[PDB]
């Protein structure tokens, strides 16, 4: 739940989002800066640097998939449980991803924003993305609670 | 925190300069704005835009942060003073170091582009958390 | 959602538990292990010293509404998030506590069953309780949600 | 970390002594039971009850934590070849840690009653919580 002046900025910003490169470098980013998240992508091949992760393909792939959910979710912002159902159940039942990474993720992506935004993404911009990230991270651990 | 993470934090908060006490100020104006529970540590602040006490409270937060880039081995002994303050006197929750450590990291993407490559950020947020805990950490 | 068995083991040594001790035994701990906590109870007064915070007589009788809180909720094991609806309420918007605290208070609470149980506390009663205070955690943070 | 908590860790495994790898053991167990993701680090293992294995493993991590205790001021260097196995081999998440530790304090509570004193428990658990933070802090 969000103002309209929130729901307005979240839906402008998300438009400039291309095409894209933003879902790898958050995925990335994750797998960089939170290392233990790369055994879920044990068959993603080569990790072992920071370069290593920005430059796989596999990756930059699924990254493509993860911010495409984060797209839905944002059309159906008064109901993102039954949106994020079809997912949250695979990651908790036995996929094993521990919830807290579901909010290391939303955060990381929020940082990709300021990175490619940059003043742009504003502190008001940014506190309406958190109520977002927020509400995805929640919505994705619905199955554990 | 890896040899590799010190030249990587060292290099990046050389880069922010004589601004650190607006990127502080920033950072904590996200933390209000983001995380509105963050305010009840603040009932003798005015946190509205542009606010003296904000950007005086910035400079405060970022040149603890100067201190801590030098002192990366001195940690818990040179933000000893702090760790009094924020541990024994405000007993601060743990989880409110992790959303201004987050903010910080939002305004230094922002501001520094070229500088806030995924090697340098994930240094910068094992720096913030090995800052945090030190601030946090004797509690009794 | 237990086992019948689970819920049999659950039952058996909750009615052993001493409602007068137990209770400001696993709040004392709290405060004392984790003292960042203290902050929500400087109202209660003498918290200086381990000593002082175990023997307080509001941190006892306090205890011992929290314990009553959880036996409310071994009751209605399913009806939790209804069983934490005021008290989700009250601790969200009223009292600001971090979610992480109510995980932590659950987790010293397991601690103290075992300390006053003994090898009475095994490992599948310890796992039986651990699905009941991530139970009455998650639904005392169902407001932020 | 202070000394007034060595006189209470020291002394804590003074009653524990051979029963450590014992304790171990019935800390893993309660991991497992309690915590069932915590098996995926183990599927290489027969995580039955009893299982000689994970009773082995338990004595492994048992004179782990009475060499970090020994080595308490330095202690990075000194579980640096646990370091390397945990966060770079196997990729174990911290939370992991924070499970493995209250699994602990869990079989020291039950065993040890009268050693486990509010003292003692937050002595322990910022002890566990340093020795978890040790093969935490290279992570890349
Ligand atoms: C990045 C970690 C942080 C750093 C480096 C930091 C640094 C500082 C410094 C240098 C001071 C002033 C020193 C003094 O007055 O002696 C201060 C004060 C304070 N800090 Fe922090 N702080 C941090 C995080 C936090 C967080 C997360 C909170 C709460 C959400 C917080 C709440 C306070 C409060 C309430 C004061 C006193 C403000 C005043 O009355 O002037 N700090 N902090
Ligand atoms: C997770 C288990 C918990 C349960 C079952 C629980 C239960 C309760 C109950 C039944 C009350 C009495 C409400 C009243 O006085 O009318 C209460 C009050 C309170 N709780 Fe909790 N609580 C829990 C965790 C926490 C934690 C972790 C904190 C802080 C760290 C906390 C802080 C408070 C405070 C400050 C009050 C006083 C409310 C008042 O008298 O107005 N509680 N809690
Ligand atoms: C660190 C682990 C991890 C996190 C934090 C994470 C966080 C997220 C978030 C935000 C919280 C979203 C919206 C999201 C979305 C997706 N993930 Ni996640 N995923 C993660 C690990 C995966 C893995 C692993 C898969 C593939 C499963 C497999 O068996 O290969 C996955 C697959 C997906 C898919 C593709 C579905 C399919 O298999 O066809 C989407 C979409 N995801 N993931
Ligand atoms: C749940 C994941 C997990 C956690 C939280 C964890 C936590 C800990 C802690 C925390 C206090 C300690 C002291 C510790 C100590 C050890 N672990 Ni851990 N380990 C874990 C998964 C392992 C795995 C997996 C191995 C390899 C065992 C094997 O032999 O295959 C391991 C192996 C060990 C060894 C043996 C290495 C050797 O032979 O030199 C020690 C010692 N450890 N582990």
């Amino acid at each position: 739940h969000l103002t309209p002046e929130e729901k307005s900025a979240v839906t402008a910003l998300w438009g400039k989002v291309n095409v894209d490169e933003v879902g790898g470098e958050a995925l990335g980013r994750l797998l960089v800066v939170y290392p233990w998240t790369q055994r879920f992508f044990e068959s993603f091949g080569d990790l072992s640097t920071p370069d290593a992760v920005m430059g796989n393909p596999k990756v930059k792939a699924h990254g493509k998939k993860v911010l495409g959910a984060f797209s839905d979710g944002l059309a159906h912002l008064d109901n993102l449980k039954g949106t994020f159902a079809t997912l949250s159940e695979l990651h908790c039942d036995k996929l094993h991803v521990d919830p807290e990474n579901f909010r290391l993720l939303g955060n990381v992506l929020v940082c990709v924003l300021a990175h490619h935004f940059g003043k742009e993404f504003t502190p008001p911009v940014q506190a309406a993305y958190q109520k977002v990230v927020a509400g995805v991270a929640n919505a994705l651990a619905h199955k554990y609670h | 925190l890896s040899p590799a993470d010190k030249t990587n934090v060292k290099a990046a908060w050389g880069k922010v300069g004589a601004h650190a006490g607006e990127y502080g100020a920033e950072a904590l104006e996200r933390m209000f704005l983001s995380f509105p529970t963050t305010k009840t540590y603040f009932p003798h602040f005015d946190l509205s835009h542009g606010s003296a006490q904000v950007k005086g409270h910035g400079k405060k937060v970022a040149d603890a942060l100067t201190n801590a880039v030098a002192h990366v081995d001195d940690m818990p002994n040179a933000l000893s003073a702090l760790s009094d303050l924020h541990a024994h006197k405000l007993r601060v929750d743990p989880v409110n170091f992790k959303l201004l450590s987050h903010c910080l990291l939002v305004t230094l993407a922002a501001h520094l582009p070229a500088e806030f490559t995924p090697a340098v950020h994930a240094s910068l947020d094992k720096f913030l958390a090995s800052v945090s805990t030190v601030l946090t950490s004797k509690y009794r």
